């Protein structure tokens, strides 16, 4: 799925 | 195509950005690129004003990002008061 992301 | 260097300091709520991408977790088709993918109002990267959304990390500090894992580039950025960026645009 598309949503893996992290903040910094 | 366009390299810049960008300092950030670190604020109180991390650097106000995100990204995704890496060798482990494309974000786009075969593209193992580490890309910006917000920047978050009143963060410390939305204040300096020079990072702009789908900018491709190139480097930070002295340690290269174009063909790393995810968790990599993460730790480069997360660990830091201050952090220097070379991104490509």
């Amino acid at each position: 799925n598309p949503n893996p992301e992290t903040s910094v | 195509s366009q390299y810049l260097d960008i300092v950030l300091l670190r604020g109180s709520s991390g650097l106000g950005f995100s990204i995704a991408g890496g060798t482990d977790n494309p974000h786009f088709d075969n593209d193992t690129s580490i890309y910006i993918t917000k920047v978050i109002p009143g963060g410390a990267a939305e204040a300096d004003g020079r990072l702009k959304v789908y900018d491709t990390i190139v480097a930070v500090d002295d340690q290269l990002m174009e063909d790393v894992a995810h968790q990599v580039c993460v730790d480069a950025l997360k660990s830091g008061s201050e952090v220097k960026l070379r991104v490509k645009r």
